[PDB]
């Protein structure tokens, strides 16, 4: 039982495991983050509002003024997404802020206040966002990628053997802010405890204990328990608490309480404490091996004589022990020297430190930022304390204070975004204690310790700094004015926070052009996870911390949805089901136990909790009147794995695709592929492009309907009802009183895109999927887009595939395609691209634009406006004009024996340079839009003023339909309220509305329900009373183009980039390669059906690719498409309606190992038949990745294709009628054509552009350049001994103007020879060397 | 880290790979493909600097009078024949009147 639009389309899952949750709308790290950056939140600590709440009220340091605040705002837009391409200006609107001022009694003592003033002011701009989760910035969808960074606070790592005079093994503690300056704590090479304040040069770690204000025995009371000795009746003894054995380098042997405890060699590292606490020990007796090397902590004396024995900070010795044996005063306080037990590094570095007090421990820090400059007393304190407590220079958020307290095992759920001058003691304790195993490293790449920084967080981090670095003239001049008579505004500049926040989405370190190759690519782009920028590193200044994998990726971040090459792992994607808590820690869905079984009481849990509860793996299985057929439940934790009994479990995974991101989640057999080709599969589906006759993945996962809606590329019934109009750009519906809101007309609208540019110059368009009078439910599909088939995804097309080598072309994932593909105009792609021109501010003001280029290429001119511009709808190719930027030439010399021809005898008209904008040599396809723009006081040019009436026609018509569509709902509600008792109301739905006022209904309140609706009507339609002009003067709008430009012009091209060789293709399972010949339908193998095969791809390569999902998609596609081919034949003869039902139902009904069923007996014998059209493409299939339709199910379903259930068939050759020495792999694969496009990249050159800087060629397609014969390319000619071919590149084909201008013409000499003159790039260098100051010249031989 | 794991893949590509067998072997694949994409620089930069030192050996002359030479051998690591006389000697030239009794 399936919906009303599903009567056209239903997908067949095969999966096996107990999901009770499905796809969430994939875009949240854009969407919810954009909201919380720009939300009026009353008590939160994030976004624009929290940035202002961290700086304002600015109660001035001058004590005479205050710039107060109330809240942000956004409002007052003018551009919209259409103008944000057609014009191009970033889709943005002004940030404005509520500000105030207050002043007090200057003169009296009984009123306390005297003045109060408050307003709004401007404070910047903000880009704007679509329902589709996109943004539009300089003509293009430039979009922020989210970051995955070390969580702010502190970290604790271990440089366990780096380098230098002892390969130095280390442990550390290191500050990492959300915003700010720095501090590290570690050890020097010699092994003193050391520090790097702001990570500058070496300082002894006692300095900061003086700065934070602790004297020597306070440092002991903060970091050291204190060892105790005695001497009793006949022996030496020590005195204890039952944890004081934690590090001892035990050369020695001990008993305590009543058994042996320590023995010769067994170093008592803190692991050992679990020998002692259980045993209540408070006294021990030891060899002298633990009664020296223990530094006495006070002075001691001898009443046997009247004398001393030793002083504080002194050792013990056999003679001192002999005097202690006499003493009377038989006690000693002593220090821990055992390493990590307490770290003696403090005690000893307290005597390897020149600093003495807090002033020295701040003055020496001033030197560490200002060598050779006087340490200005008060600024020596500020320079250090403002590293951690400044208005501009430190923050953590509540998130980073939480991580700080968490990595220190605190209980304070209370604290500050700043540090404190005593929090630092615990950072130092952890370093003193860690360094051989009281603990270990802070679990860095745990995905609840590394943290997400979403789009709105990445914008927030700028406002946490810009408000405390740039406001200078405001912060200055606020001190000076008598603000009883001046205002909370009077010095605020407005230029910078426009561009600096508009283009934070268009030129920022994470805000690239979105991957608009096709819908799947933009859907995953919106949830990309960068490891880069402030919080990570780059591609270059980075190791494997930015590229590899750590097991907490499970359920959260798929390790294969990354670019390839050196870019590996630097940017990733969020798995389908994954999200984050209020700390940006990553989380996942789970099933959960009640009374004895893993119930359907589903939950979500953090990466940290995956390290704290027993999660069963997706393997496990339920039972009859019992519990589990899974006797030995396989389980998992932190990303690791185990085996347990039933009596031991808390949770389980909900699905397998919870471990998988969008591109990877469409690979139906990852059960059978290596990661190196799964990586390719996660990118080839993204490089794929819109095609003229698109067709669906027949094999599939289920994501083939989610990814059709996860960016709105298909329109969907957000309310639903009955379809009421349908048009190639427009759709409307009507609704009923079960939903219809308290005064509406009962309507929705679902209009559709048409032709514009994109970020990889792909085409954009949409088309309907419903018709007049169809009822549709709240989730039915209403339209299609650039990569769909009538209600599901189509990133490509299906083709028949032979997995065999052919006559040479297909060696290395390279692809043969049939002539039949060109006949059907298939894998032809469609593109929309833009080209432009200018007229500069001259001394008058304008510049010329026309078509005059006489006797230079006349046919490439025939296609133009009066203004020198092509027409919308005209075809253009290879060299046609687009915008008439002609330029006259000159030659001028013209003396009585130099007037050789023109200026007397012929062509006595212009010599205009071929400088007008033209179609590039290789481009072909229709002009689709044309524009002209100017400084606004000039109302717009004739070619834009005709296009005003081209755009006005659409709205002038549509609003004349809309007004009728609107009142045909609204007055139909009034008509219905009348029909409820005044049943004769069809005498009224045939009148002017004013004449309904001669009426009445019944002696009951329906009468007054009619009255109040008739009163309300004249207010309601004021909605319509604007509409047409609200598009018009966005076209006739002007914009300034900066001083230097009066006007700008554009043309757009629909480039029909056809199927051709050298272009690139792929399939879902990581097969990727060039189209390497087009083959006649018989120049190809044919099946046991007596029928040829559309594509051929080499299997000899496959064992080096280590992947087999490509074979399984091909074989399951042979069943899936074979169902549709058999339907095309069966629909003709029909045989019996129960025979149409036999095959069409059996295609769905055939299964044996499955959670789902398209049970077509739960659908009627015409729902069976409306579905048959979209089944002629083939049967659509589903399979959660790792839950899938394995080989045995393919070998069952193939009894619908009815071809050999081996998947390996007696192929023939169309040219010869032969049949090969063995059966061969065949089927039908889902395949793709990819935006590498050789079509765009035909770049050769005879001669062209030259770099004035060096007389050498320029380089670039965007420069028509010459290309680099590199140093390695020289090594080949050197190695060959090929000196003339090498010298050719070095002068007569490059910078030597003399050489290249003679060699070009040396064909006219007939003697095609070299005639070089001087390598100008060496002539350049001979004067650059002299411009540095080095003299250089020549000799002769 | 480069070292082996107690967690095998007892299956093969026709038997299949579960989520864990995929996920664990994907760590080794990421490491190997990241070294593939980086450790080339530790050979290409060295190759660039090598040619500056290597260039001048153009075959210019004929015998150079150097009546001395290296006592080369087959690659015999004491206890293998990893390269016979042929491959190492391949169109080099003698520097002594070499003679060995044995069979001819």
């Amino acid at each position: 039982v399936y919906s009303y639009t599903e009567k056209k389309r239903i997908r067949k899952d095969f999966g096996k495991r107990p999901q009770v949750l499905d796809v969430p709308y994939l875009l949240s790290i854009q969407l919810d983050s954009f909201q919380k950056f720009i939300e009026q939140d009353p008590e939160g600590q994030y976004g624009l509002e929290a940035a202002f709440r961290s700086v304002f009220p600015i109660q001035s340091y001058s004590g005479n003024s205050e710039l107060q605040y109330v809240s942000y705002r956004l409002g007052e837009p003018v551009f919209d997404v259409q103008e944000c391409q057609i014009r191009g200006v970033t889709y943005s609107a002004p940030l404005r802020v509520k500000l105030r001022l207050v002043i007090y009694e200057r003169e009296a003592p009984e009123g306390t206040v005297k003045d109060i003033k408050e307003q709004e002011v401007y404070m910047g701009e903000i880009p704007l966002m679509t329902d589709n989760g996109t943004f539009v910035i300089n003509g293009t969808e430039r979009v922020i990628v989210s970051q995955l960074h070390r969580s702010p606070g502190v970290f604790f790592d271990s440089d366990k053997g780096k380098t230098h005079s002892s390969g130095k093994v280390l442990y550390n503690a290191r500050i990492i802010p959300y915003r700010g300056s720095w501090l590290d704590f570690e050890f020097d090479p010699k092994d003193n405890l050391f520090v790097r304040i702001d990570r500058r040069r070496k300082l002894p770690a006692t300095i900061i204990l003086r700065a934070l204000n602790y004297t020597t025995e306070q440092i002991l009371d903060l970091f050291f328990e204190k060892v105790i000795f005695e001497i009793r009746d006949n022996k030496l003894q020590m005195e204890l608490v039952p944890e004081r054995l934690r590090g001892e380098t035990a050369s020695f042997d001990i008993e305590a309480n009543g058994k042996v405890y320590v023995e010769k060699g067994r170093r008592i590292t803190a692991r050992h404490i679990r020998q002692l606490e259980k045993d209540d020990v408070k006294l021990i007796e030891v060899p002298v091996e633990y009664i020296a090397g223990k530094v006495v902590a006070k002075d001691y004396i001898d009443e046997s004589t009247g004398e001393l024995i030793c002083a504080a900070n002194m050792e013990l010795s056999l003679d001192l022990l002999a005097k202690l044996s006499q003493s009377g005063h038989k006690r000693i306080e002593t220090l821990f020297t055992n390493d990590l037990d307490h770290g003696p590094y403090i005690s000893e570095t307290l005597r390897v430190d020149p600093t003495n007090d807090r002033l020295s421990a701040l003055v020496e820090i001033y030197r560490m930022m200002r060598p050779g400059e006087p340490p200005t007393r008060e600024a020596a304190e500020s320079l250090f304390e403002n590293l951690f407590f400044s208005e501009d220079r430190y923050d953590l958020s509540a998130v980073g204070r939480m991580k700080f307290n968490r990595s220190l095992l605190r209980e304070e759920i209370e604290g500050s975004g700043i540090l404190s001058k005593d929090d630092i003691i615990d950072v130092m304790k952890k370093l003193i204690d860690i360094r051989n195993g009281k603990g270990e490293v802070d679990d860095i790449d745990h995905l609840g310790n590394r943290r997400i920084r979403s789009v709105g967080e990445m914008a927030e981090n700028q406002f946490r700094v810009g408000l405390v670095r740039v406001e200078r003239a405001v912060k200055e001049r606020l001190s000076l004015g008598d603000l009883d008579t001046l205002m909370p505004q009077d010095m605020i500049n407005a230029k910078p926070i426009s561009a600096a926040v508009k283009e934070f989405f268009g030129s920022s370190q994470l805000s690239q052009f979105m991957d608009q190759n096709n819908p799947l690519s933009e859907i995953t782009h919106k949830r990309r996870i960068s490891a880069l920028g402030p919080g990570g590193l780059t591609r270059e200044r980075a190791g494997f911390e930015v590229r590899d994998v750590h097991p907490t990726h499970y359920g959260r971040v798929c390790p294969i949805e990354t670019p390839e090459g050196p870019n590996i792992g630097l940017i990733n994607s969020l798995s389908v089901y994954a999200q984050t808590n209020e700390y940006g820690f990553l989380e996942t869905p789970y099933r959960k136990v009640t009374d004895g079984v893993v119930t359907d009481e589903i939950h979500y849990l953090s990466a940290i909790e995956e390290g704290n509860y027993v999660i069963a793996q997706a393997n496990s299985n339920l039972d009859e009147e019992g519990h589990f057929v899974e006797d030995l439940v396989t389980c998992r934790s932190k990303g690791e794995s185990s085996l347990f009994s039933r009596d031991q479990v808390d949770y389980m995974d909900v699905s397998t695709q919870q471990v998988v991101s969008v591109g990877a989640s469409l690979i139906p057999f990852l059960e059978h592929d290596d990661a190196n080709r799964a990586l390719m599969g996660a990118n080839m589906q993204r490089q794929a492009v819109p095609t003229l006759r698109a067709d669906k993945p027949l094999v599939g996962t289920g994501m083939e309907r989610a990814v059709a809606v996860d960016s709105g590329v298909t329109a969907v019934a957000k309310r639903g009802g009955v379809v009421q109009y349908v048009d190639a750009s427009r759709i409307v519906i009507k609704v009923n009183e079960d939903e219809m809101y308290p005064g509406e007309a009962g309507i929705d609208i679902y209009n559709l895109t048409k032709y514009t540019r994109s970020n990889q110059n792909t085409c954009i368009n949409q088309m309907p999927c419903v018709s007049l009078g169809e009822p549709v439910e709240r989730g039915d599909v209403l339209a299609d887009g650039p990569s769909t088939d009538l209600g599901e995804l189509a990133l490509g097309q299906n083709m028949r595939v032979a997995f065999m080598p052919w006559n040479g072309y297909n060696f290395e994932d390279s692809i043969l395609v049939s002539e039949r593909v060109v006949q059907e105009d298939r894998f032809t792609t469609i593109h929309i691209q833009e080209l432009a021109c200018v007229s500069r501010d001259t001394k008058l003001g304008p510049e010329e634009i026309t078509a005059d280029i006489p006797n230079v290429g006349e046919a490439a001119l025939s296609k133009l406006d009066e203004s020198g511009i092509v027409y919308i709808g005209a075809e253009v190719t290879g060299g046609d004009i687009l915008v008439g930027k002609v330029t006259p030439k000159g030659e001028t010399q013209l003396t009585p024996e130099e007037k050789l021809l023109r200026a007397i005898f012929g062509e006595k008209a212009s010599d205009v340079k071929d400088s007008s904008l033209r179609v590039p040599n290789g481009v072909s396809g229709t002009v689709i839009d044309v524009q002209v723009f100017t400084r606004d006081g000039v109302e717009k040019d004739k070619r834009a003023l005709e296009i005003e009436e081209m755009q006005l026609k659409q709205a002038k018509k549509d609003l004349s339909e809309e007004l009728q569509i609107l009142e045909a709902g609204l007055f139909s509600r009034i008509r219905a309220v009348l029909v409820a008792g005044g049943v004769e109301a069809e005498k009224l739905d045939k009148l002017p509305r004013d004449r309904w006022l001669e009426l009445g209904l019944t002696d009951e309140e329906k009468q007054n329900q009619l009255e109040q609706l008739a009163e309300q009507y004249d207010e309601l339609k004021h909605e319509f009373e604007k509409k047409l002009e609200a598009k018009r003067r966005k076209i006739t709008q002007g914009d300034d183009l900066a001083p230097g430009v009066l006007k700008i012009v554009k043309v757009y091209l629909a480039v029909k980039r056809r199927i051709q060789p050298g272009d690139k293709m792929a399939g879902r399972h990581g097969n990727k390669g060039v189209i390497s010949k087009i083959n006649p339908i018989e120049d190809m193998p044919y099946d046991e059906n007596g029928t040829p095969v559309d594509i051929v791809l080499n299997p000899l390569g496959v064992p080096s690719r280590m992947n087999i999902g490509q074979i399984l998609e091909t074989h399951l596609g042979m069943a899936a498409k074979g169902i549709g081919d058999k339907i095309n034949a069966m629909l003709k003869q029909q045989q019996e309606v129960a025979k149409l039902r036999e095959f069409i139902q059996r295609a769905y009904d055939l299964g044996a190992d499955v959670r789902q069923k398209v049970d077509l007996s739960t659908f009627s014998d015409e729902e069976v038949m409306r579905l048959a059209e979209n089944l002629r493409k083939g049967m659509p299939i589903a399979t959660p990745v790792f839950d899938g339709a394995k080989e045995a199910e393919i070998k069952e379903l193939l009894k619908l294709g009815d071809l050999p259930t081996s998947g390996q068939i007696r192929l023939y050759d169309g040219r010869t009628g032969e049949q090969f020495e063995r059966p061969v792999t065949v089927g039908y694969m889902y395949m793709l054509k990819l935006n590498h496009l050789v079509d765009d990249k035909m770049h050769a050159r005879s001669t062209g552009s030259y770099s004035l800087v060096t007389q050498q060629p320029l380089g670039g397609k965007a420069q028509f350049g010459g290309q680099r014969f590199g140093e390695m390319e020289v090594w080949a000619l050197e190695a060959y001994g090929a000196a003339y071919t090498l010298q050719e590149m070095l002068t007569v084909k490059s910078d030597d103007v003399n050489g290249r201008t003679k060699m070009y013409k040396n064909i006219v000499d007939g003697n095609h020879q070299m005639e070089p003159g001087m390598p100008e790039s060496f002539n350049v260098l001979l004067k650059e060397i002299r411009s540095l100051g080095i003299n250089i010249e020549l000799e002769d031989e | 880290d480069g070292s082996i794991i107690e967690t095998p893949i007892t299956a093969n590509f026709r038997e299949g790979l579960n989520v864990l067998q995929y996920f664990i072997s994907t760590h080794g694949a990421r490491k190997g493909l990241a070294d593939t994409a980086l450790k080339t620089a530790n050979s290409g930069y060295l190759t660039r600097r090598l040619v500056d030192v290597a260039q001048d050996l153009v075959v210019t002359e004929d015998d150079c009078g150097t009546h001395e030479g290296i006592m080369m051998t087959p690659v015999i690591e004491g206890g293998d024949v990893k390269e016979p006389l042929r491959d190492r000697v391949l169109g080099r030239v003698t520097a002594e009147d070499v003679l060995k009794p044995g069979t001819a």
